[PDB]
């Protein structure tokens, strides 16, 4: 199978950090309020857990959007961090395309039908979603908090008007850019189990589905929606002590729990939550995760074959 | 007839069609007896539906081809038995969508987790009229305690004739 | 969908509410008819207030609407036997869909046969009638209407007679006209239908008209001055000339 | 016996998270008792009867088409195992609890429903098995289920595909005649440069290229 | 590369087999602007004389409400007349021809689009019928899924329409035609006013796409046997399949506006919680439980099926008539159709 | 304090603050405009009052007048039969085919 890659045209630097910043934003912009319910839901069980039984297990994504809605703000008040998380999932993206892209063109096989195996591609994705984690944590904390003052009482809010703001007031009323990081080791763990979740379930499906049925075109869309769901799987536990981490307020009486780091996070909710706990707002997950991969995959084929085309590749090289 | 897919019809007919509709009938008749709940009615009666006549239209076309000469055993044959035979596979596919609604109807009354009610209501055989004035009595009682939160008569054919409010111009 | 708001439906909501809560089971009556006269009810507490035989007096086969049908199938049945115009198969084969549909009608007059009222008794405590009929079988019917839910209809049958103030019985109690009345829930042999015409035929017999009479507008009789005869003259399944 | 605390994370009327379900309205199957010996249904009345007697009330009518609303009685709940007390109830001692059955009816095992999620695999079982014994066995060979692609030009070899060949049966005297009978339907494809490509009427798909 | 997620694109050696005409072969004629263009065509025209339809039987109920019915065939013609002449109705057949264009273009003609994208490559069986039907049903379920949710905008956008019309000027928003109503509501209660609690319509509609489209696929080709073995009509049998499809499709859609009667219409009880707490899933979970059927079909032809039944019934006529139900029917031993010749006629 | 969950806490409150109204102050305005008018402004759609060729209908019809005899019924306590005598007699001539 090592000899079935397809790499005859390989886009170059300024080329992948455009069509990745593009099309991410696109992606982001389509499937943000999925992430705000998302955050939502993560919170209102941040110390009660999964309290029903049987089929009503979680939180009702559709029940959590309705009542935000009926806050009052409509549509529009599920943007307010993303004016916020635009900037870091950009900066994400520039940093860990720049890294996969420099240690991929100093690591890949010569032939063009040999491309590395899934483990070292994995090794290298981890590296790269790791350090864009750790250098765009205080954009992710600050997008967290504008989500999370929303389910939590009014003196427990920090009150951040967009990304600026709220860094200078992390800054300044947290002690200073040391509490930028707050959850930083967190969202890189977040990042790197994202970053191995994904491509290996994915191409499993999609060879296992070509051999199973040929050259379809339903084939990659069935194993991004199962590597979406093996992602979610694999992730959601990491992205929901992310969360917890983020929305810790720095005054430990303003907390419903007081977390001391990721494995105190965990501690307590396995205590409180339960090993079920790690799984809610699943559904709400795992539909931003197949509707951003989605958006991202249809463009990025769409552009890239054309580019392609243009180059004078072979239909087959496509 | 020997060896052709008439005698197939026929023990087809006798054993997919009537004991496998027996051992249905059977398994829904002692379904609270066997899964301790109510089954489902909707996708009982997409089975029931789907599996009575697949086989009708999986085992009479055979009765037609056996009729035509067409001999068991063989997984190749003269050409003018192609369309009998696609019809044949058409009933046998739809025997599988009625197996997949009796699965589906398995696990529907295992979601929905109720308990069941005997029809006879413990009086299984009216040999006397008091039994069946005593089952009429408990049978009204008990259709009088399903229809609540069920509006009357009046309310519902209020409703069903008033339901349009689409108008463009009033008074 | 609810979020859309109609002032037709939140008044549809509010009729629906109001008449849930303000109209009750137990409605109050004041139309109560006292007899003038002692009511000799009989073994079972009734008292028979109208009497006929329907069937015996009703022209089953040679109905004019229907026996036109009858006599046109046979015209269908020959064009499709030998194609006098040349049709096509399909098209012979839609002349012979016609012979298929023309005795519903028919059935439909033989069923209409079986509501013709036969025997009416009214049961003590005048706010019970029992009604005794039968399908042209020979399939005899009884149900139990209550008296407010009769509605006298008109002579031509157009329109709903006022409940009082109508003379459809002679001046010696005899009825002038065969007269129909609606009935809003009948429950016929343990089936409630709706809007259900009964008739009461002219050549029957009307005992007792004050009872009948204020069964059919409606009134609820008074029978507190009453006497009971003995006498077990009828059998269950007694055989009649309604037959 | 006994029972742990008060959790008003546990309570539905506290804890607004706990979703409601609407057909266990009025059935709490943890506070069921094995064997069931509460009554929940006796005898009701003023719904389209009348506790009352009008039966000869000359100034009463009974009008029960005007049935006002009651709470609806949902069908009832069957019981969910307590799976811990279960398993204790049926547990078992061994060299050390006599083999005997207890004089009380409360040692009868009880069948009580569980989890729900493992008959979703009794829900699929028709289809996954054949998929398991058709895709992931694939029976009965790799290329039956995969979209049909006819082979390229002249392969593998002008034996077992001449369809050059048949291009020149076609395009011969004869074939045009043989076309001309009517017995011969056209050729369903022509021979561009070095590829075969089939006419859009055809209907077959394009033959895969030469990886 | 770009993100988190890489789609892997893998070379494959060449395979073949022994058929090619009976799997999925894509038709030449399904592109993109014909299945649109085809699709718009037909929902345009079956939505038209549906709503047509349902303006003049409204009218022919509200003139009833005010005038006696007609006792013969001559005050029948009357009565047809004065329903013509009624300013309420001419203004309906207006409202509802705009808001037929706006559901046959976007809900019926995108449902067709759907399906005929979806569908359209499933071959048929040359001289016999298509055994594996199977292989339509996640795909048509795909199809009604995806089609589902398209009505809610434009069914809400009528109903406020005509839910302004019936309050005090003074509390109107104006709305001159469905067309300004459809346009001014998502900029001024919000696009989720358009898609909120819309459960029963999403359901409905699904419902409406899946078993009209399969049942009526299915009929077409296993009942071919009526027209092909027997010597029918074919038409006569194509309106029956049609008319079987539709009352199939009606039976199995009603019962979710059933739920929304009973969650907004249905008289409360004082004092008590709601019986499905204002969600109408629920209560089509509780339809989808109850044992008296009948006791959620009140209503079924007076509420709904002379609403959707003429426009399913004219939908799937003008489908047929502009193929989107057909499927390519090639011999599986002739040419194209067998990569084994030999074999065909020894 | 909190974490003892004997009795609730207001640190697990989990409501969100009604800003606006949902759908607008219009709509807001007209949903106090039903509270309070609900079953008295009772809209009625446009008829002409006299019209020729029409006998104006003033009372309910009779049975008889129907051109059409429904299958299904209602039993009063809000039952829907959908069996019927009706339906036996409407299913006596298919049957028979
Ligand atoms: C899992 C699920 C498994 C089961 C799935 C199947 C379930 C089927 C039934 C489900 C619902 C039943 C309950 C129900 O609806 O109750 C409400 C309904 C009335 O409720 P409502 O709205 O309150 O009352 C409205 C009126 O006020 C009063 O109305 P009503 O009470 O008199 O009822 C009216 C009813 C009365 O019907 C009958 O009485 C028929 C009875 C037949 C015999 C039934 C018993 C024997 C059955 C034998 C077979 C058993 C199998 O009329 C019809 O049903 C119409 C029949 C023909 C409709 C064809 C429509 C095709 C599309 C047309 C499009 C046109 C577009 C324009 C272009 C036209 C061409 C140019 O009650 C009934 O219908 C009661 C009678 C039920 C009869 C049996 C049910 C099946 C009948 C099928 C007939 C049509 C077949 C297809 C014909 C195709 C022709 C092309
Ligand atoms: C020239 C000769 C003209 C003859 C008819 C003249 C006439 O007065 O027609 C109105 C006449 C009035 O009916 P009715 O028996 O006096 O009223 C019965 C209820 O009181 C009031 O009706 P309902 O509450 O029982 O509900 C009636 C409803 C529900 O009833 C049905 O759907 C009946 C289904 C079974 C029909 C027979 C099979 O029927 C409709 O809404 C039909 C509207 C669509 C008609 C066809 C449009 C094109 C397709 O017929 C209709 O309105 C249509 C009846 C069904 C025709 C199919
Ligand atoms: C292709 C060929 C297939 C062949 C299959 C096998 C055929 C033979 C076996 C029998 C089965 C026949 C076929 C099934 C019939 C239909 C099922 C049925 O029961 O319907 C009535 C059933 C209503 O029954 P119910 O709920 O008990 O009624 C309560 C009501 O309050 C209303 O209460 P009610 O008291 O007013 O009425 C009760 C209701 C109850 O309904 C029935 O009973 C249905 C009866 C159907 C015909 C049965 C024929 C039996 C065999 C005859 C030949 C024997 C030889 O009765 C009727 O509606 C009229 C029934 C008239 C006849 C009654 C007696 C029949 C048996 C006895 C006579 C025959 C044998 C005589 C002796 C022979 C000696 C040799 O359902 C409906 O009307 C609507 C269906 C539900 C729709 C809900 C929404 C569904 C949404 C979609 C779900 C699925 C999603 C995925 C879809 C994917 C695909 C698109
Ligand atoms: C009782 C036995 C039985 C059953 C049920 C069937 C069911 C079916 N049979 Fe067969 N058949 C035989 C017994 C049976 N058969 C025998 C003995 C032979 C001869 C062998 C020989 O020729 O040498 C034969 C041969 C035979 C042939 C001969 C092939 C050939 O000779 O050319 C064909 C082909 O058409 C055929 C078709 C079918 C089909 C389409 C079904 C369909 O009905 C299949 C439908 C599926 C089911 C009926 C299974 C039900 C599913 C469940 C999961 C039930 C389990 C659930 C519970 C009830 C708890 N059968
Ligand atoms: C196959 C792979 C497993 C797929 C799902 C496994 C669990 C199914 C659903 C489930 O969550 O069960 C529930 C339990 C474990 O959850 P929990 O956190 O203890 O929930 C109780 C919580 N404390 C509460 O507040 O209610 O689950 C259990 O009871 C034990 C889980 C074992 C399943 C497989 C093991 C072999
Ligand atoms: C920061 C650096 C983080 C590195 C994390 C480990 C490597 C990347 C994740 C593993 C991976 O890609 O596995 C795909 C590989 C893919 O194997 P492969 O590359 O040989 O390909 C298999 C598919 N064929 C042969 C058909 C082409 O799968 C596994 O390793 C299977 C076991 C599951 C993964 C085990 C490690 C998980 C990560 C642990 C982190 C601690
Ligand atoms: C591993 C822990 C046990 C399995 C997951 C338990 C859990 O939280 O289930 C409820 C959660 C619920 O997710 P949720 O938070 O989206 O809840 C929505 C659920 N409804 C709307 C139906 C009420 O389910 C899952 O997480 C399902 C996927 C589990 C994947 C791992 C196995
Ligand atoms: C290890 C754990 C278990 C792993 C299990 C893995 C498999 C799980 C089960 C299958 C999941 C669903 C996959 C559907 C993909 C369909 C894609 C497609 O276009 O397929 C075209 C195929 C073939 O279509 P065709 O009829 O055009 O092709 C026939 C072959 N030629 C090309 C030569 C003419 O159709 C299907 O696969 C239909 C699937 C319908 C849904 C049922 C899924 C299981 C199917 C089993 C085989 C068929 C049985 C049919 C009756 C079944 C009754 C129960
Ligand atoms: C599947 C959709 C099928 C649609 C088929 C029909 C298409 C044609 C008709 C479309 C009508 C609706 C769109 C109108 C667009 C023009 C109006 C407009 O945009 O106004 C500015 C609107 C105005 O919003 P607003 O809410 O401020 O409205 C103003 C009115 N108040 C404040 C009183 C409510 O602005 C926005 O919408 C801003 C956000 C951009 C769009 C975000 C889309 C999110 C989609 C859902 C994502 C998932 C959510 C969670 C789901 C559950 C959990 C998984």
């Amino acid at each position: 199978m090592n000899y079935s890659y397809k790499r005859y045209w390989e886009p170059s630097t300024a080329e992948v950090i455009g069509l990745s910043l593009s099309v991410n934003t696109i992606s982001a912009a389509l499937t943000y309020p999925i992430e705000f319910v998302k955050v939502r839901s993560q919170i209102r069980t941040e110390g009660v857990g999964i309290r029903s039984k049987n089929l009503y297990m979680g939180i009702n994504p559709n029940k959590v959007f309705r009542e935000i809605h009926a806050t009052g703000n409509g549509l529009r008040g599920f943007y307010q961090g993303f004016e916020s998380h635009l900037i870091g999932r950009l900066s994400y993206l520039f940093i860990r395309n720049l890294t996969y892209k420099i240690i991929y063109d100093r690591t890949k096989p010569v032939k063009a039908h040999n491309d590395l195996s899934h483990r070292e591609k994995g090794v290298i994705a981890g590296f790269a979603g790791g350090l864009a984690a750790f250098l765009t944590s205080p954009a992710d904390l600050v997008n967290t908090r504008t989500i999370a003052e929303g389910g939590k009482p009014k003196e427990w809010r920090w009150g951040y008007k967009g990304l600026m703001d709220g860094i200078n007031k992390i800054a300044a009323t947290e002690g200073g850019n040391a509490a930028l990081f707050r959850g930083s080791y967190a969202n890189v763990l977040r990042a790197v189990i994202l970053n191995i979740s994904l491509t290996g379930p994915f191409d499993y499906l999609n060879e296992k589905i070509w051999i199973t049925f040929g050259d379809m075109t339903w084939n990659k869309y069935a194993a991004l929606l199962w590597a979406s769901f093996w992602g979610s799987v694999a992730t959601l536990p990491f992205d929901n002590i992310r969360t917890r981490l983020y929305a810790q307020n720095a005054d430990p009486t303003k907390n419903r729990l007081t977390y001391s780091g990721w494995a105190d996070a965990a501690k307590k909710l396995i205590q409180h939550e339960g090993i079920s706990g790690f799984y809610v707002g699943f559904y709400a997950f795992y539909i931003r995760t197949f509707l951003y991969a989605w958006t991202t995959v249809f463009i990025t084929d769409k552009i890239t074959s054309d580019w392609k085309r243009k180059a004078g590749l072979k239909e087959w090289q496509i | 007839m020997h060896d052709t897919f008439y005698v197939v019809a026929h023990f087809h007919i006798m054993l997919s069609g009537a004991a496998m509709t027996g051992i249905f009938s059977g398994i829904y008749y002692y379904f609270n007896a066997l899964f301790g709940v109510k089954y489902s009615r909707m996708f009982g009666y997409m089975h029931l539906i789907y599996y009575s006549g697949g086989q009708w239209v999986a085992f009479v076309p055979l009765f037609y081809l056996g009729f035509s000469g067409m001999p068991r055993r063989i997984h190749d044959y003269p050409v003018v038995f192609m369309g009998w035979h696609s019809m044949s596979t058409t009933g046998h596919f739809i025997t599988l969508v009625g197996i997949i609604f009796f699965f589906l109807m398995m696990f529907d009354s295992h979601i929905e987790r109720r308990a069941s009610t005997s029809t006879t209501l413990g009086l299984p055989r009216w040999y006397k009229r008091i039994s069946y004035y005593i089952f009429k009595i408990r049978y009204l009682q008990h259709t009088k305690s399903k229809m609540n939160g069920i509006p009357g008569s009046t309310v519902r054919l209020m409703l069903i004739n008033r339901h349009f409010v689409e108008y463009e111009v009033y008074e | 969908l609810n979020h859309v708001q109609n002032m037709l439906e939140e008044n549809l909501k509010y009729d629906a509410q109001k008449y849930n809560d303000e109209v009750a089971v137990i409605q109050k009556t004041s139309r109560i008819y006292k007899p003038t006269y002692t009511i000799e009810f009989n073994r079972e507490g009734e008292v028979l207030v109208y009497s006929a035989d329907p069937i015996k007096n009703s022209v089953v086969y040679f109905k004019y609407p229907y026996v036109l049908y009858e006599a046109a199938i046979p015209l269908f049945i020959w064009a499709w036997i030998y194609n006098p115009l040349e049709l096509s198969k399909n098209a012979v084969n839609s002349l012979l869909i016609y012979p298929n549909i023309a005795w519903i009608p028919r059935m439909w007059y033989w069923r209409s046969l079986q509501y013709k009222i036969q025997k009416m008794y009214l049961l003590r405590g005048g706010k019970v009638a029992k009604i005794e009929t039968q399908s042209l079988a020979g399939d005899r019917f009884t149900s139990w209407v209550e008296t407010y839910q009769f509605h006298p209809l008109t002579q031509d049958q157009k329109n709903f007679d006022n409940q009082d103030n109508a003379e459809f019985l002679e001046d010696e109690g005899q009825l002038k006209y065969e007269l129909g009345v609606q009935l809003d829930n009948l429950q016929e042999m343990g089936t409630t239908s709706q809007d259900i015409v009964i008739n009461f035929m002219k050549e029957g017999t009307v005992h007792h008209p004050e009872l009948f009479e204020a069964i059919v507008k409606g009134y609820n009789i008074d029978t507190s001055d009453y006497v009971i005869n003995t006498a077990n003259n009828l059998r269950a399944r007694e055989g009649n000339h309604n037959h | 016996h006994h029972h742990h605390e008060y959790d008003w994370r546990d309570d539905p009327k506290v804890n607004k998270d706990i979703e409601e379900d609407i057909r266990d309205r009025g059935w709490h199957p943890e506070t069921y008792d094995f064997p069931y010996t509460k009554k929940h249904d006796d005898w009701v009345f003023d719904v389209t009867m009348p506790s009352q007697n009008y039966q000869t009330d000359l100034t009463v009518n009974i009008h029960p088409e005007n049935k006002k609303m009651h709470v609806m009685k949902q069908v009832m709940r069957q019981s969910y195992w307590d799976a811990e007390h279960d398993m204790a109830h049926e547990y078992d001692y061994e060299s050390e609890d006599l083999d005997f059955q207890c004089e009380s009816f409360k040692s009868q095992h009880f069948r009580k429903k569980g989890p729900i999620s493992q008959y979703l695999i009794l829900g699929l079982l028709p289809i996954l098995y054949f998929g398991t014994e058709f895709f992931y066995n694939h029976y009965p060979d790799e290329d039956y289920w995969r979209v049909a692609h006819p082979p390229p030009l002249d392969y593998p070899d002008t034996d077992d595909t001449d369809d050059t060949e048949t291009f020149k049966d076609y395009k011969s005297f004869t074939g045009r005649r043989m076309v001309d009978t009517g017995i011969v339907d056209p050729l369903w494809y022509d021979i561009r440069e070095g590829k075969k490509v089939y006419y859009d009427w055809a209907g077959v798909n394009q033959p895969m290229e030469d990886i | 590369m770009f993100f988190e997620l890489e789609d892997i694109k893998r070379r494959h050696s060449l395979y073949w087999d022994i058929y090619n005409v009976q799997g999925w072969v894509r038709r030449p004629d399904s592109t993109l602007y014909n299945n649109v263009k085809r699709g718009v065509t037909a929902g345009v025209v079956a939505s038209l004389v549906q709503e047509n339809i349902t303006a003049l039987v409204e009218n022919c109920k509200l003139l009833a409400t005010k005038y006696e019915k007609p006792q013969n065939l001559r005050q029948a013609a009357t009565f047809m007349k004065e329903v013509f002449k009624l300013e309420n109705y001419r203004k309906a057949v207006w409202n509802r021809s705009q808001y037929a264009l706006c559901i046959g273009t976007f809900d019926i003609g995108a449902r067709l689009a759907t399906f005929r994208w979806l569908n359209n490559g499933w071959q048929r069986v040359f001289a016999g019928f298509e055994f594996n039907f199977v292989r339509k049903i996640p795909t048509t379920m795909l199809a009604a899924l995806f089609t589902a949710p398209f009505s809610v905008p434009f069914e809400l956008a009528r109903m406020a329409y005509y839910g302004d019309k019936t309050f005090p000027k003074e509390l109107q928003r104006g709305y001159s035609s469905y067309l300004s109503a459809l346009a001014r509501i998502p900029f001024e209660e919000g696009p989720y006013f358009l898609f909120k609690n819309s459960f029963p319509l999403i359901i409905r509609n699904f419902f409406q796409t899946f078993t009209l489209f399969y049942t009526y696929d299915f009929l077409k080709d296993k009942a071919s046997f009526a027209w092909r073995v027997g010597e029918q009509n074919e038409y006569a049998c194509k309106m029956i399949i049609a008319g079987i499809s539709t009352y199939l499709a009606a039976v199995f859609s009603y019962p979710w506006m059933v739920t929304r009667e009973m969650v907004d219409f249905w008289p409360k009880v004082p004092g008590a919680p709601c019986t499905f707490n204002g969600n109408y899933r629920k209560a089509a979970v509780w339809i989808w439980y109850h044992e008296f059927s009948g006791n959620y079909f009140a209503g079924f032809f007076t509420k709904y099926f002379w609403k959707a039944s003429p426009g399913m019934f004219l939908t799937l006529m003008l489908a047929d008539k502009v193929g989107l139900f057909d499927q390519t029917t090639v011999d599986n031993f002739g040419g194209a159709g067998n990569n084994s010749w030999e074999d065909t006629f020894v | 304090d909190q974490l003892d969950f004997s009795h609730f806490d207001k640190a697990f409150e989990n409501k969100y603050d009604i800003v606006a109204p949902e759908f607008g102050d219009l709509h807001q305005k007209r949903a106090e405009f039903i509270a309070k008018n609900q079953g008295t402004y009772r809209p009625v759609p446009l008829v002409p009052n006299n019209i020729k060729g029409l006998i104006p209908k003033t009372c309910r019809l009779p049975a008889t007048r129907n051109w059409y005899r429904r299958t299904s019924s209602f039993e009063r306590n809000g039952f829907f039969n959908i069996h019927t005598p009706v339906l036996n007699t409407k299913m006596i001539p298919w049957l028979l085919f």
